[PDB]
RNA sequence: ACGAGACUCUGGCAUGCUAACUAGUUACGCGACCCCGGUCGGCGUAACUUCUUAGAGGGACAAGUGGCGUUCAGCCACCCGAGAUUGAGCAAUAACAGGUCUGUGAUGCCCUUAGAUGUCCGGGGCUGCACGCGCGCUACACUGACUGGCUCAGCGUGUGCCUACCCUACGCCGGCAGGCGCGGGUAACCCGUUGAACCCCAUUCGUGAUGGGGAUCGGGGAUUGCAAUUAUUC
């Protein structure tokens, strides 16, 4: 209740990332790339769990269930718009791209605009801003 | 009325009416003197009076 | 600079010095117990409602941003 | 140096490098006979008692 | 410009004016633009009476 | 400050040297005598003058004025 | 009742003012007794219209500070209300008597200024204004980036100041003034 | 015996929210577990039973000034859209979540379509509003 | 029978001399008159820079065209209103009569 | 029978409170809700000023209602205070003696000079060249 | 003689005055709910104008008193009172080689005038970035953030002569941005009793670059227009 339970899990090993059990459950999962604060509260809603606990007291069996919902949100009727990568450029799969794939699908499309010599990707190749910013006055830390 | 414009758009459009008189006449009736006008409003009749010094011209 | 490594859930050494020690305190607020027991503020709120229901402390001011408790009747 | 309490009898005028002090003539409450000038800080009314940590420091008049 | 400035100055004086002010600015008698200004009599500058007491041209 | 200008003083002296027998002593009564004996455009000037007239009365009961 | 006035539930009598020099500008007793420290105002239109403003009102007015809090007099009323309910459970005495002794034991008697700075005494009104100053700026620092709420840090300030334990910010910053002014005179 | 305007509003809505639990025929939609209350909101509300809270909060609003439409309802549930770097602005509430509430309250009779537009509460729906309000005063008497 | 008249003007005294002129011709005919209801006067607000260029200290103008309006209601048919409103009118006053 | 009604007003920054005295029992409520149920509750004893400065027995035979619009939260609180404190002093001026009207006025005099005389402070207008009424934008040399 | 003042607007003050079915109030007649009495922006009327609007006058003048001063101008205080300095526009003589010839059908002079510095179209640029400065916005948290809940505004604007384009209620569809439908408003009439935030009330977090902060950048979806690629905005 108020004291430490048995078989505590101080740090969880999820998608080869650390999840400290000290932090609350709805906010500990956010350490994984591709899942933020909004998407964490609904996976803990499609999986029935009182999110007032900490991430180091909850039992081992049902944390396996939330992993199924992460890389497979479709069968748990999570809406299409709620995802991060919708209508993929190659095969058009509405999925939620998690940590290792997120920084894999990141340097998969940067050069896709570079190979086609797109002005969008050329700014990534040139380290400049791309969303149409005025670089006259900012960008002075990473730009010497 | 037909377009039934509001009084804001009605006063100032008739305020622009005055300003276009006191420019049209000063560019034409200046060799004979000009001293402003006074527009008078009546239904189906709008009489303006050209106050000028040389009326015989 | 300095990191206050608080505790998230009590231990039998802390839980022992909470049921005989906290009601001994003259003033009881979740900020004055979070610093003499080295615990978070959530485990300071959550550790005073049962001590309110068991009747070991008395509430004197309940408010959204501030709550304080005291000892029971001296007599 | 025993502490002394002294009550205003008359405000003379302002002084200081920038007009931040009010030169105030004060009489002592423990003995109304002895009275001295003393530069004061802040806004001073008439007749409010002051707390001078020393008494033999007379202030110079301009 | 001098004798014409007077020519309208004393013309309104007999008319019944309290006092006026004529200013003629521009390049006269050379390249650098001076500014002739000949006043007379009584004339106010500031305040709400100026709306109806003087007229400017 | 509140210092009376000349046009409220020179107009208030001529009032006394023309209507000394109609006015009195207090502000309010000779405030309404001033509206009749003189034409004053505004109402602020009505009170400015009539107040100064009573200040001059309290100098007349104690002797002459220059 | 229209006979006795309570600060909600705090008494206003039996708080003797120990300083005869400072009792002029402490509006707390028997005529300046209001249920709430939140009056409409009308205190910044004369030179000493600040004087009859109740000292409990001046404490909340001395709290809304540093940007975000400016203009928020409701929450500092709630702050001082919660702050007062701590003192009776931490010292056992009436909070106002502490606040009276808080002001008296924090106000610098002497203060140095440019005239080579001649040390000169202060007026009691300036001594009040600096007193409510220092035990407010000390509670704002003890609450900043700290778990300890402001309603707690305000209590701890005037509790330590009421005894002069030389540990409170209002006490430390007051002794420095009386030290530097004692230095050059 | 008293009405609702003599009853503390904070201890009324969740008195009415549980009253919308002891019936349980509200036909709450399917996205109630995954929807954001407004564009100015960034999180779903903590309380899982939030569709019951605002159905009660809208109900007392239709008691105080009826004839309110959906456009009226997205305005009362409007908030400070903290726009990050740009200064904040007033953002209206969501329409569908405001519409599904009254579309449920017309189902089980509490509210009906007002003449010339609006949504006013039915007579027998006003009845229980006084009823639950009385027991709140009974909780304090 | 219930004939309204909507008076409007920019200048106030030009209207107040002709608004009361209606009743002074109406009570002559001794018919039922409603009092002119002073509706809230709008004010045309225009602000511009003083300078025609962008030099110098930033100064502005506050231009106003505050516009008054009064409404007299009558209990006379459409034939007697043609004799009262047709007389003693000011140029800068705009007079409108509604039959319903 | 006959109606002993007085409609006394009270203003603030923009908040105007028009009270309504009446003969009867003693009920005191604004907009339908009583003065013990008005938000912000941080200021409850301001709405209780004329009932603790005068006593609950003064409003015994008088029932009062107040309709308020405009202004802000705190401004409405002070609006309701100098409406019902001015309501009882005007009700006790028309229907009973002023020995009972002055004996309630002088208590409301000595406590606070706002329950009877309004505060004439209005928000000062904005001028160009600054963000507020007196403040100016930052001046930059060099 | 000018300027200052005076003057004009504005700010509050007059249960007195002029009057409102485009504004309200109080009664009354029902209606709905709860226990004669209470609530009701739910429903129509005969009085009223405190509240609304805006007209006319009124009120403040250092007027009274107490000190000070040539006891003159006047200062300071106090009583009484809504004010015992509200804010603003207006603004002199002479001058600056201040700015504007990109405000002009104000304009001298010079240049250009058919392969045009005229005009018009297409596209780009006016944003481009080792760096320097200025005006700012958000921040750096617990006097907080978040999530519910409660509860208060005042300035205005709104269907355009050319000109093709208004502000918006209600009801469905949609996570949202939005869309489809039928209405009112040329406006104290509809938006709209402008349910504005802050604040307040109750949850959650607990001093951790933290649920502080939202830059940067990826994917997707709608609206504006002939067109948004250098991301129009959302």
């Amino acid at each position: 209740s108020l004291v430490i339970p048995e078989k505590f899990q101080h740090i969880l090993r999820v998608l080869n990332t650390n999840i400290d059990g000290r932090r609350k459950i709805a906010f500990a999962i956010t350490a994984i790339k591709g899942v933020g604060r909004r998407y964490a509260h609904v996976v803990l809603r499609k999986a029935d769990i009182d999110l007032t606990k900490r991430a180091g007291e909850l039992t081992e069996d049902e944390v396996e269930r939330v992993i199924t919902i992460m890389q497979n949100p479709r069968q748990y009727k999570i809406p299409d718009w709620f995802l991060n990568r919708q209508k993929d450029v190659k095969d058009g799969k509405y999925s939620q791209v998690l940590a290792n794939g997120l920084d894999n699908k990141l340097r998969e499309d940067l050069e896709r605009l570079k190979k086609i010599r797109a002005h969008r990707g050329l700014r990534h190749f040139w380290g400049l801003r791309v969303r149409g910013q005025h670089t006259k006055t900012t960008g002075r830390r990473g730009r010497t | 009325m037909a377009v039934q414009i509001s009084k804001k758009r009605k006063f100032v459009a008739d305020g622009i009416f005055k300003a276009e008189l006191n420019e049209f006449l000063t560019r034409e009736l200046a060799e004979d003197g000009y001293s402003g006008v006074e527009v008078r409003v009546t239904p189906t009749r709008t009489e303006i009076i050209i106050l000028a010094t040389r009326t015989q011209n | 600079r300095d990191k206050l490594n608080n505790l998230v859930l009590f231990d039998k050494a802390t839980y022992d010095k909470l049921c005989k020690e906290v009601p001994n305190y003259k003033l009881i607020t979740p900020a004055v117990v979070s610093e003499r027991l080295k615990i978070r503020g959530s485990l300071a709120r959550a550790a005073l409602q049962e001590l309110l229901s068991k009747g070991l402390i008395k509430l004197v001011s309940k408010h959204r941003a501030q709550v304080i408790y005291t000892r029971n009747t001296k007599g | 140096q025993p502490i002394k309490l002294a009550r205003v009898t008359k405000v003379l005028g302002r002084t200081g490098s920038q007009g931040q002090c009010t030169q105030v003539r004060v009489e002592f409450m423990d003995d109304t006979s002895r009275s001295i000038i003393r530069n004061v800080k802040g806004p001073v009314r008439e007749g409010d008692v002051l707390t001078l940590l020393e008494s033999e420091r007379e202030a110079r008049r301009l | 410009v001098r004798r014409a400035c007077y020519g309208v100055l004393r013309f309104i004086m007999e008319s019944g004016a309290k006092g006026c002010e004529v200013v003629v600015s521009g390049k006269l008698r050379g390249q650098r633009a001076k500014s002739m200004k000949f006043v007379d009599g009584l004339m106010i500058h500031s305040g709400d009476p100026v709306n109806y007491y003087v007229d400017t041209a | 400050g509140r210092v009376r200008t000349k046009t409220v003083k020179k107009a208030a002296r001529v009032i006394i040297e023309k209507y000394y027998t109609r006015l009195g002593n207090d502000f309010h009564t000779n405030k309404r005598v001033c509206e009749e004996i003189a034409i004053i455009p505004s109402k602020k000037l009505r009170n400015k003058i009539a107040g100064y007239v009573t200040h001059l009365m309290k100098r007349i009961q104690r002797g002459p004025v220059r | 009742t229209p006979d006795i006035k309570l600060f909600g539930k705090w008494s206003t009598d039996d708080v003797q003012i120990n300083d005869i020099s400072l009792q002029d500008y402490i509006a707390v007793k028997e005529k300046y007794a209001k249920y709430l420290p939140h009056s409409a105002g009308r205190y910044a239109a004369k030179r000493f219209r600040k004087a009859q403003c109740p000292i409990v009102e001046r404490l909340t007015n001395s709290m809304m500070m540093h940007g975000r809090n400016n203009g928020k007099k409701l929450m500092t009323v709630r702050i001082v209300k919660h702050a007062f309910e701590i003192i009776h459970l931490l010292t056992g005495e009436n909070p106002l008597q502490v606040l009276v002794n808080a002001i008296i034991n924090s106000g610098p008697r002497e203060d140095s200024t440019r005239i080579r700075r001649q040390a000169v005494d202060v007026s009691p009104l300036r001594r009040v204004n600096q007193a409510i100053w220092l035990l407010c700026t000390g509670a704002r620092e003890a609450a900043f980036r700290n778990i300890k709420t402001i309603a707690e840090c305000l209590a701890d300030e005037l509790i330590n100041a009421a005894k002069g334990s030389s540990n409170s910010y209002a006490i430390k910053k007051k002794d420095e003034l009386e030290r530097v002014a004692k230095s050059n005179r | 015996g008293v009405t609702v305007k003599d009853v503390n509003q904070q201890e009324f809505v969740r008195a009415l929210a549980a009253f919308l639990k002891k019936s349980g025929k509200l036909k709450v939609p399917e996205w109630v577990d995954t929807v954001k209350l407004a564009k100015h909101k960034e999180l779903a509300p903590y309380d899982e039973n939030w569709f019951y809270t605002r159905a009660a909060s809208t109900a007392r609003h239709l008691y105080l000034r009826g004839g309110a439409g959906v456009g009226s309802m997205t305005k009362i549930y409007g908030g400070r859209q903290r726009n990050g770097v740009m200064p904040s602005h007033f953002s209206r509430g969501s329409k569908s979540v405001a519409r599904r509430v009254l579309q449920a309250l017309e189902g089980l009779k509490m509210v009906e379509k007002d003449q010339d537009g609006g949504r006013k509460l039915t007579p027998q729906g006003q009845r229980d509003l006084d009823r639950i309000a009385g027991q709140v005063a009974a909780a304090k008497k | 029978h219930r004939i309204r008249i909507t008076l409007t003007s920019r200048n106030v005294k030009s209207l107040e001399k002709v608004c009361a002129d209606l009743i002074r011709g109406a009570k002559e005919k001794n018919l039922k008159v409603k009092g002119p209801v002073r509706m809230p006067t709008k004010t045309l607000r225009i602000t511009t820079r003083k300078t025609p260029c962008g030099e110098g200290s930033k100064t502005w103008d506050r231009f106003q065209m505050r516009i008054h309006k009064r409404l007299i209601d009558l209990h006379s048919p459409s034939e007697i209103v043609k004799q009262i409103t047709s007389i003693s009118i000011e140029p800068g006053v705009e007079v409108e009569v509604t039959i319903a | 029978g006959p109606l002993q009604s007085v409609q006394v007003f009270g203003r603030k920054k923009t908040a105007t409170a028009v009270a309504h005295c009446k003969r009867g029992n003693g009920l005191i409520k604004v907009n339908g809700r009583p003065l013990e149920m008005i938000e912000p509750r941080t200021l409850q004893y301001k709405l209780l000023e004329p009932v603790l400065l005068l006593g609950k027995e003064r409003f015994a035979g008088v029932d009062i209602r107040v309709r308020v619009k405009g202004g802000g939260h705190v401004a409405q609180i002070y609006a309701i205070r100098q409406s019902i404190s001015k309501a009882l002093v005007a009700y006790y001026q028309k229907y009973v003696d002023e020995a009972s009207k002055k004996e309630i006025k002088d208590i409301l005099i000595q406590y606070d000079r706002t329950l009877l005389v309004a505060d004439p402070r209005r928000c000062e207008s904005k001028k160009f060249g600054g963000p507020g009424a007196r403040a100016r934008y930052q001046k930059s040399y060099r």
